[PDB]
């Protein structure tokens, strides 16, 4: 019968640093790399705070992804 | 006498921060246009129609008359004919340029008679060792680069090759053409009324 | 929650001295501040690399990492691993110390910087003052840096350098000044609890003051006359090559964090969602013990501290790449003859609306 | 001020190395070949250069310490280090280095 | 997978002749020569595209004609083979000599095949060829990757 | 498609559309083909498919 606050508690900014370093960052990468060449100015202010927000967090995982350009179909 | 200082500071204060205002929102405008890098190793520029890259050898057209080494600002090919005794025919034993030293002027392929001598659009030479930059009778023929069949990069026309009115090359769709008609296009609408 | 409570208590329930746990704790938020300024540090290079990048049409770093976040990590070990030189004549011991004075007391004003309440390393009873009080180190450390040289060069930019830096001091205090007028005192604390509720508001212009000088710190390309590579090749930095110089090219983007921080927490605030968020009483919430909503409004305070330090980060760098410079006549004329005597009429200005009107004061 | 003629694998100097300073000096006429290791090295072979570098500063100098002068003088010891190298005397270092033939690739003396 | 073992050395020793497919920014296939280079193996690289038949200038001599510009009339030079010269000037404990190629690329497939069959005789000689390609540094044998 | 021959490029996404040369090499199923124009004679390398041996 561990349903403790002392115990949800842990759970939850448990579960926050998860949310913090390991999943909104990746989304952050999502995001910013699909709208890049396609964003508006504030477009482009909100995804440089996003970065500035969960930096801490997008470096953890940054040595962790490829974004190169994915070969082509070449005969075509 | 002490007014017009004034006022004139004031005129000046208030026109140098409506000056700074104006250039933060241009530059804050600038962000927003799409970047016009080209982003070299995957998104190399395809060259023009008269780009000037390494030099391309056909061994056999060769007659060895050596104009190539004549008409060379710094008469570079280096050309070895041993001059054959059948009836008169030189024979070529050895043709070469030191692309170190070349200028990539083209006067020899311009002079070559038999078209035997030929630009390419391979502008990516680079070596650890210049030594071997000299270049063999065979080495230089090699069958160009052609940057278009390369499954690694999206290749980016140059301004003189965009339809009209288009100025950047990025955003572009996959039937463009250069500018206009082309001669024979012209003539053939020119022929019906 | 408060995090001290438990950890004192828990190290305690074993014994291990009660006084002594308290001594155990000091060096946690001694280095989650140091923590955070580092990881401020990287944001500050990244953001400057990458908004030059889109304000020219241009990509910034994008092969380091995957958009380049890998790249202030580069630029900083390579100047780790590269071999440091010493010139024939310098001084062998000023010459060491000068990048290290420069960046010391710029890491010890992080004592006041808040990030909500109970969020920061021991609010202080002299706070933004204490800050003034250090800010005034970093010339010893230019002075220091152009002495031992046996480079003429490199010392008219370190007298350059200790010249400006004392021409904005005088209106960088006089800016605090009369917000330490409103604020009823000197803890960054108790400056911002007074927005119950921003100084900006009420300070339209000693936030201008404030900024400007604290953007003439020799910062921003508005002025960075000692960096200005065109007039004078790096001034006193051409002579600093492995992490001696990384020390100057750190020095330089905590100095812009923490004055990104501090004019957020002055003029605007590191708490307070725009509305008067602990008025929250229509969710019915017991905040005094309440063990979450303590948790929501700690991010919510974190979030708003860094929106609003972001913001002035983001102008910075923003206008480094739109005001022209100037040479260094026009910058000592900004101090002692247009800021300096805008600072005494905001401080004046001040003084007579808190003494006619005590309310909003 | 110093006076120098530095190229590649010479470089002559106005001055006198007491530690790793140069401090011109008017009478010293220092030398530093190959500092950069491009060639390895023998005993017999560094004491030739010294030997040719004595009798090209000794012999021959009754003019002024222009730098043409130092020149003049880095240029024959370098054609003397590499006349040395076609002799075969010395030889190229090979190490893991840039390893570029500055003073011509190895030939097999046709 | 971010860090790599040596498993690159030993494909090379099995194979013999290798075909890398490194990335177009050319700063991720330096630490596998790295590997080949700590075991025992002696690299040089030597930038294909400037080489001759490849078997003259490999395996036999080939007299190599420099630059005259208007002086010093034709002269030829006779180096040495470029790989029998350095098979013989191998540091003492050498496991073998591994020929790196920069631009593979611009070789066609007749002097492929003749590098892999190359690499049977001549013992102690290893064959790599960074033929331009895929996303991430993966190798395959010369050997295949034609025909 | 051998050498010697007179070809045009039928390919539209390419710089060299509708242009005419001669075949100068073929080895590895591409061609090089040479654009005698302008003032110094060009060579470009194609796929067998992207020509046409016009007559
Ligand atoms: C390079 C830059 C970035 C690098 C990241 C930094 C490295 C650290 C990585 C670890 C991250 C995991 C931590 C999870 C965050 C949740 C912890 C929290 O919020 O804990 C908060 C508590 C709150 O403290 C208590 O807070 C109480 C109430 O909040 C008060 O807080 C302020 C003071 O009044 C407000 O005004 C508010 O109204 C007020 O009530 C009382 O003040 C107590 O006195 C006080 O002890 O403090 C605490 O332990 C916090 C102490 C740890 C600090 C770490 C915070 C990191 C920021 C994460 C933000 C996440 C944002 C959302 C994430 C998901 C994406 C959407
Ligand atoms: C035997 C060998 C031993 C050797 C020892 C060495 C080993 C080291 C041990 C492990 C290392 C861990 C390092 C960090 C751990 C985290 C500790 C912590 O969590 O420490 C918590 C600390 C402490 O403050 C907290 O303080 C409150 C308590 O009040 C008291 O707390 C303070 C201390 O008294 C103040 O004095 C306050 O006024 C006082 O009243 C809270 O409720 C907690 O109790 C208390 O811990 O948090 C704070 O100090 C606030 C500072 C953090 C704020 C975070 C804002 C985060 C910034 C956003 C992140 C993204 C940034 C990226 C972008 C940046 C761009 C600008
Ligand atoms: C106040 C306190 C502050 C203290 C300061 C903190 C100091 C931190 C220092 C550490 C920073 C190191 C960051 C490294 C990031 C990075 O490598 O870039 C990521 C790049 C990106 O390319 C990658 O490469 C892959 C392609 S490929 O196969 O390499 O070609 C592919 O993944 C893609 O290109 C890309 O992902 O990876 C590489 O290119 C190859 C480099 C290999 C890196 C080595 C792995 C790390 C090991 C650490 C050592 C552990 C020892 C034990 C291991 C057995
Ligand atoms: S290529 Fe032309 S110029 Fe050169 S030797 Fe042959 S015929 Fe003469
Ligand atoms: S490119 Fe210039 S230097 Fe080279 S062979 Fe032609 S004319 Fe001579």
């Amino acid at each position: 019968m561990a349903v403790s606050t002392e115990l949800l508690v842990l759970g939850v900014y448990g579960a926050l640093a998860g949310l913090y370093l390991l999943v909104v960052p990746a989304i952050v990468y999502a995001y910013l790399n699909a709208r890049w060449y396609v964003a508006s100015s504030f477009e482009r202010a909100f995804m440089y705070f996003l970065v500035t927000f969960f930096f801490p967090g997008l470096l953890l995982l940054a040595p962790f992804i490829n974004f190169r350009p994915q070969p082509r179909s070449l005969n075509s | 006498k002490f007014l017009n200082q004034i006022t004139n500071y004031a005129k000046e204060a208030v026109q140098s921060a409506k000056y700074i205002g104006q250039g933060l929102s241009v530059t804050f405008d600038h962000m927003r246009r799409r970047p016009i890098t080209v982003q070299y190793p995957y998104e190399k520029l395809i060259p023009s129609e008269r780009f000037r890259g390494r030099i391309h050898f056909e061994f056999d057209k060769c007659i060895a008359c050596e104009v190539c080494v004549r008409v060379c600002p710094i008469n570079l090919p280096v050309v070895d004919w041993v001059f054959n005794k059948e009836l008169k025919k030189k024979e070529l034993k050895h043709y070469s340029i030191d692309f170190g030293v070349c200028i990539f002027c083209a006067n020899c392929v311009e002079y070559c008679p038999t078209n035997c001598l030929s630009v390419t659009e391979e502008y990516e030479l680079a070596t650890y060792d210049r030594h071997e930059l000299n270049y063999d009778s065979v080495a230089m023929g090699r069958i160009p680069y052609k940057v278009t069949q390369d499954p690694m990069v999206t290749p980016i026309r140059e301004f003189a090759y965009l339809p009209a009115g288009v100025m950047s090359g990025h955003d572009l769709p996959a039937g463009a053409q250069r500018a206009g008609e082309r001669p024979e296009a012209i003539a053939n609408t020119a022929k019906s009324s | 929650i408060d995090l001290q409570g438990q950890f004192i208590s828990a190290l305690q329930s074993l014994g291990l001295s009660h006084d002594l746990a308290k001594l155990l704790w000091l060096p946690l938020p001694m280095l989650m501040m140091l923590i955070v300024a580092t990881v401020g540090v990287l944001v500050a290079v990244w953001l400057e690399r990458k908004i030059s990048a889109a304000v020219q049409q241009r990509i910034g770093p994008e092969y380091i990492g995957p958009l380049g976040i890998l790249a202030p990590l580069a630029d900083g070990l390579k100047l780790i691993f590269k071999e440091d030189v010493l010139p024939a004549n310098s001084d062998r011991w000023l010459f060491t110390l000068g990048p290290a004075v420069v960046v010391i007391p710029v890491f010890l004003s992080y004592i006041i910087v808040p990030f909500g309440q109970n969020l920061l390393i021991s609010n202080l009873a002299m706070g933004v003052f204490l800050w003034i009080a250090l800010s005034s180190i970093a010339p010893i450390g230019l002075l220091m840096a152009g002495y031992a040289s046996n480079n003429k060069y490199s010392l008219l930019g370190g007298l350059r350098a200790a010249a400006q830096s004392i021409s904005y001091e005088i209106p960088l205090a006089l800016a605090v000044l009369a917000v330490a007028m409103m604020s009823n005192g000197l803890g960054t604390v108790e400056i911002v609890e007074q927005q119950s509720q921003w100084n900006v508001w009420r300070q339209p212009i000693g936030f201008l003051v404030f900024w400007i000088a604290a953007l003439a710190e020799c910062e921003r390309l508005p002025f960075d006359l000692p960096e200005a590579e065109e007039e004078l090749v790096a001034g006193y930095q051409t002579e600093y090559a492995g992490m001696k110089f990384a020390l100057f090219y750190l020095g330089a983007y905590v100095n812009l964090v923490l004055s990104a921080l501090l004019v957020s927490v002055l003029y605007f605030g590191g708490w307070s969602f725009p509305i008067p968020l602990e008025t929250i009483a229509n969710l019915l919430g017991v905040s005094e013990t309440n063990p979450f909503l303590q948790i929501a409004f700690a991010v919510l305070g974190i979030t708003m501290t860094l929106i609003k330090a972001y913001f002035f980060v983001f102008l910075a760098i923003l206008l480094r790449w739109t005001v022209p410079r100037v040479r260094i006549d026009q910058l000592l004329d900004l101090g002692w003859k247009f800021l300096l005597p805008v600072g005494l009429v905001n401080l004046l200005l001040t003084a007579g609306l808190k003494l006619a009107f005590p309310v909003a004061f | 001020m110093l006076l120098k003629s530095t190229t590649r694998h010479v470089h002559i100097y106005a001055g006198h190395v007491v530690d790793g300073e140069v401090h011109p000096d008017t009478e010293t006429l220092t030398l530093n070949v190959d500092p950069d290791n491009e060639l390895e090295w023998n005993e017999a072979a560094l004491a030739k250069v010294e030997a040719k570098f004595r009798e090209l500063v000794a012999n021959a100098a009754g003019e002024d310490l222009t730098e043409y002068n130092l020149r003049r003088i880095g240029s024959d010891l370098e054609h003397f280090i590499r006349s040395l190298l076609m002799q075969g005397e010395i030889g190229y270092n090979l190490n893991s280095r840039v390893r570029n033939y500055s003073l011509g690739i190895p030939r097999v003396n046709h | 997978g971010l860090l790599a073992g040596y498993q690159f050395v030993k494909d090379l020793e099995s194979a013999g002749a290798l075909a890398l497919f490194v990335p177009p920014e050319g700063g991720f296939e330096g630490r596998y020569q790295r590997r080949l280079r700590s075991k025992g193996y002696t690299t040089l690289p030597m930038s294909a595209p400037g080489l001759g038949d490849l078997a003259a200038y490999l395996t036999q001599e080939h007299g190599i004609r420099p630059a005259h510009t208007g002086k010093e009339d034709i002269r030829v030079y006779f180096q040495p083979p470029l790989v029998t010269y350095h098979l013989e000037n191998l540091p003492p404990n050498a496991k073998g000599l591994v020929l790196w190629l920069i631009d593979g690329k611009r070789l066609s497939k007749q002097e492929f095949a003749y590098l892999a069959q190359l690499t049977q005789t001549l013992p102690k000689f290893k064959v790599v060829v960074e033929v331009g390609g895929d996303r991430v540094v993966r190798w395959e044998p010369l050997a295949d990757w034609v025909a | 498609i051998l050498p010697g021959m007179t070809v045009k490029v039928t390919n539209p996404n390419d710089t060299y559309y509708q242009f005419q040369g001669i075949v100068q090499r073929i080895t590895d199923g591409k061609v090089a083909v040479l654009f005698e124009g302008g003032n110094w004679d060009k060579l470009v390398t194609f796929q067998a498919s992207e020509l046409e041996p016009v007559v």
